[PDB]
């Protein structure tokens, strides 16, 4: 009946994706521009995409070939943001990724390639511009068996010149590798003799179904040679589809883009039975959701159909749809994924431009959380300053050009909120006075801060004696006290304090529980003014992975880098070692492994320890603080 | 006998099983298990005084370990407990920090001699005594 | 409109569409209207009670 | 330690030995199985007898026939 949807890992932009525009013109016609060089149509979507060359996010188009139905969709390869094209693999089961010509395939496509086995679904490589100079037609064709780490082996291989012989091939005599693995395949070799290639077709089908070893591809899409042919065994050696019908239908959504013209359409896959057009249908947030309108996405223009097939994909219109919602409930599926390992990859400021404009510009951050899932934001920062999760260089740059076009705002920020946690440099005497000489409240006590080791956070006790303490009172001191500590004097937030106070003479008639709290905070303004100021920064470890050969280039990173140098252990090839770097430019030691480890870089790590202290200067953050009573007469204290 | 390979001479005292602070991974900048230089770098240890920093000889080879074969402390260290004072040099002719004696000195210098290439114990006696020189002592004659 | 925001504390900052009652509050000038707790992104108050229909708070689920 | 690991034959367990010569060198099955074709032949030479002990106490598992040198 249907089909599996076909890859598109064209990891270390490989380009594999504009090889998926040569497959409409396969399936083609009867009636198609047949696709062009460059952008281009072959369902490019959203506007900015091919100008800028290659796609903002993957995208999908109908297409069929051996009275069978290929869905796929790439690239998704491109930087960068490739977390959501991890969203794609359960899209479909399928893999098709194309390995680069030069060198074998591209590092970078060999995360993407790792991925792929925890899916758990069967890929092929693809011999993606074969018809080109330097090709390793015998060479860099074995880098790949270095590369997938396994026992993979082409069904078919030639070398050019004009021709692109494939079906001529292949693996004679030594091949049959994976048969030996089989249980069945294995004993037809204990028989010996020779036997028909066919024959070890079904146990080599066996192996393909645990995806064992990525079929066999070769010649370049431009070229016109073998980029039909390979097509085929895609609608053969791709797995069947589950067709069924037999209810109740079930799914999950997959993925959305907030399109102009749209607002919205948030497709998703069947993964069973068949939802009839104009019916309600169950959801993740447990109330009625008919699909009012829904059309199969065609590489040539939109379709509406009155119901999609089993095991189908789809674009359909909603008022709301949850990512990664239930369309049963409930789908019963598992697999592993992540958003290329990484919390929050170098948050950037964006505020945007204009008083009032930039506002609406805030909503359009909203409309960033339509798009792909693996984005995130909030503003924590007192200033409201932007604090996206997007990371990477160029993925950033879709961000931005999105502003250009489906908004209308902008906005350039980078160094972020500087996170200094200023500690009083040491303890001093202090006291709020007595009676009336003086200020409001009358109600008076001494503080005492006293120095505190790093890292050891806010700390108070109550030496005064009862009942002067106050069972009730007192409380307000600490309270007060804590007003104190949102911001020193060089507006840094309070850090290692020890007021432990002690002496609070104060008048009963006249006292209030708010008096004590109000002279409180003076006591804490007074006291750390005695403190001199000690401005620190945090410094969190950052382990990192980067090849041995590079390791010896990543040590002059080193003197650049503010961190102190950390213990580290060699793992075969691969090297890493257990840095810890402060924050203010750990952000920029994301930029070091990208070069110096020639995309062979890759680290991690997490904020820790208060403790740091760096020149110079001893810069701080306005302002605190404000909007608070009795703040006019804390100017007073200093002269 | 190959030359050089990947071999070298510095780790802290012998009684710091397994260290980090001090060496960290300058042992374990080879393909060698930083588990290697404290399971087996204590089986030698045990038979003499242990905290002692003597240098051993670290021939990494592809094949998972190495051979080795210890050899004799430095005598920096050894004008400690048997100098009574743990400090050295820093200030050499301008004050005297300490002093021993030549017939005490010499009387060490044989247990290091398994190590030491010399043609007599006499020839032996004063290149390991000017060496305290170095740090200030001045020996008793 | 410059509407009192209600209860105690609140997760609202800068922005942050919300829902807007009607009534004087009988103590800041200028101000005749109060903010509907509970309602859209102006989540209600923690931790509530007695009276929790107003503010919008649940019912506990113990 | 140089001792010969030659197989006289692959013996009435002959599949089992394509798997004790193919982890032998990481010969491929294909070649593993033409070197079976191509008995009496060494599986390997100057390999320590420590180590070709091993493949051959192995062989006898598999009640097939070897012939140390």
């Amino acid at each position: 009946m249907k089909i599996i949807n076909i890859g598109v890992l064209a990891h270390v932009d490989a380009g594999k994706t504009t090889l998926t525009e040569s497959l409409l013109y396969n399936s083609g016609a009867i009636t198609e521009l047949g696709s062009v060089d460059k952008g281009t149509t072959r369902t490019d979507n959203t506007l900015l995409e091919r100008q800028r060359g290659i796609t903002i996010q993957t995208g999908i188009t109908s297409f069929q070939w051996e009275n069978t139905k290929v869905n796929i969709i790439d690239t998704p390869g491109h930087m960068d943001f490739l977390a959501e094209v991890y969203r794609s693999l359960s899209v479909l089961d399928g893999a098709i990724l194309l390995i680069s010509a030069k060198d074998g395939v591209q590092a970078q496509t060999r995360i993407l390639f790792h991925a792929l086995r925890k899916m758990g679904i069967p890929t092929i490589f693809f011999i993606n511009k074969i018809d080109q100079n330097g090709i390793d037609l015998s060479t860099v064709y074995q880098d790949i068996k270095e590369k997938l780490s396994a026992e993979i082996v082409i069904k078919q291989k030639v070398e050019l010149y004009p021709n692109v012989c494939v079906t001529n091939f292949t693996e004679s005599e030594q091949w049959d590798t994976v048969i030996e693995g089989n249980d069945d395949l294995l004993e037809k070799y204990m028989s010996g003799k020779s036997l028909e290639a066919l024959e070890l077709e079904q146990e080599e089908s066996i192996r393909f179904q645990n995806c064992s070893l990525f079929p066999l591809y070769h010649g370049s899409a431009k070229s016109n040679i073998g980029i039909d042919n390979l097509i085929e065994v895609i609608t053969n050696k791709f797995y069947s589809s589950t067709h069924r019908g037999p209810s109740e239908l079930c799914g999950n959504v997959f993925k959305i883009e907030y399109t102009k013209k749209r607002q919205r359409l948030a497709y998703i896959r069947l993964y069973s039975g068949v939802l009839h057009l104009r019916d309600s249908v169950r959801v993740s947030e447990k109330e009625k959701i008919k699909v009012t309108e829904m059309y199969t996405s065609i590489n040539g223009e939109l379709c509406k159909i009155d119901r999609a097939y089993s095991g189908e994909i789809v674009i359909l219109q909603n008022e709301f749809l949850k990512l990664n919602s239930v369309l049963g409930d409930t789908k019963l599926l598992p697999q592993r994924k992540k958003i290329e390992n990484p919390h929050p990859l170098l948050q950037t400021t964006v505020e945007p431009s204009k008083p009032e404009q930039r506002e609406m510009l805030l909503d359009a951050l909203l409309e960033i959380s339509d798009s792909d899932p693996l984005l995130r934001y909030y503003v924590d920062s007192t200033t409201h300053e932007i604090i996206l999760s997007f990371l990477g260089k160029v993925q950033m740059e879709v961000i931005s050009a999105l502003l250009q076009e489906k908004y209308h705002v902008e906005i350039e920020i980078t160094e972020p909120t500087v996170i200094y946690m200023e500690r009083p440099l040491k303890n001093a005497e202090y006291t709020i006075h007595i009676e009336v000489p003086p200020n409001p409240f009358w109600a008076s006590i001494g503080l005492s801060v006293s120095p505190l080791p790093l890292g050891s956070g806010m700390q108070y006790e109550s030496s005064v004696s009862l009942g002067y303490l106050n069972q009730s009172f007192q409380n307000a001191v600490m309270e007060g006290i804590r007003y104190g500590c949102e911001q020193g004097l060089y507006g840094w937030n309070v850090t290692d304090c020890k007021i432990c106070f002690k002496y609070g003479l104060y008048y009963s008639p006249v006292s209030t529980p708010a008096d004590f709290r109000m002279l409180a905070p003076i006591v804490l303004e007074q006291v750390l003014k005695k403190a001199g100021t000690e401005l620190l920064e945090p410094y969190l470890s950052f382990k990192i992975y980067a090849p041995q050969e590079y390791l010896s280039r990543a040590y002059n990173d080193a003197p650049k880098y503010c961190a102190n140098i950390v213990d580290t252990q060699l793992k075969n090839n691969e090297v890493i070692l257990s840095g810890e770097i402060p924050a203010r430019c750990i952000q920029e030691y994301r930029s070091d492994l990208t070069f110096f480890t020639n995309g062979r870089s890759v680290c991690l790590t997490e904020l820790k320890g208060y403790h740091v202290t760096t020149g110079e200067p001893v810069c701080q953050p306005r302002r605190p603080n404000s909007r608070i009573d009795k703040v006019r007469y804390m100017f007073n204290k200093i002269t | 006998a190959k030359k050089v390979q990947a071999y070298v001479k510095l780790q802290v005292a012998a009684g710091m099983a397994n260290p980090s602070p001090p060496v960290g991974p300058a042992l374990g900048q080879q393909g060698v298990n930083i588990m290697e230089f404290c399971k087996a770098f204590n089986a030698k240890t045990d038979s003499i005084e242990k905290g002692l920093p003597i240098p051993v000889v670290i021939t990494v080879y592809a094949d998972r370990s190495f051979t080795f074969v210890t050899k004799t402390p430095p005598a920096a260290v050894l004008l400690k407990k048997a100098a009574g004072i743990k400090s050295g040099s820093g200030k050499p002719n301008k004050d005297k920090v300490g002093k021993i004696s030549r017939a005490q000195l010499q009387e060490i210098a044989q247990t290091k001699a398994a190590d030491m290439t010399g043609a007599d114990i006499e020839a032996m006696t004063r290149s390991i005594e000017g060496t305290a020189r170095s740090m200030g002592l001045v020996v008793e004659d | 409109v410059t509407s009192y925001i209600g209860g105690e504390g609140h997760n609202l900052q800068e922005h942050s569409v919300i829902l807007i009652r009607g009534g004087r509050v009988k103590d800041l000038p200028g101000v005749r209207y109060h903010t509907v707790r509970g309602a859209l992104d102006c989540s209600g108050v923690k931790d509530r009670k007695q009276a929790r229909s107003k503010y919008g708070v649940k019912r506990p689920k113990a | 330690t140089e001792f010969d690991v030659i197989l006289k034959a692959a013996g009435a367990n002959k599949v089992a030995v394509i798997k004790a010569v193919r982890g032998a060198t990481g010969l491929g099955l294909k070649e593993a199985k033409d070197l079976v074709e191509s008995a009496p032949a060494a599986l390997k030479e100057g390999v320590s007898k420590d180590d070709a002990e091993a493949l051959k106490k192995a062989l006898e598992e598999a009640g097939a026939e070897v012939e140390v040198k």
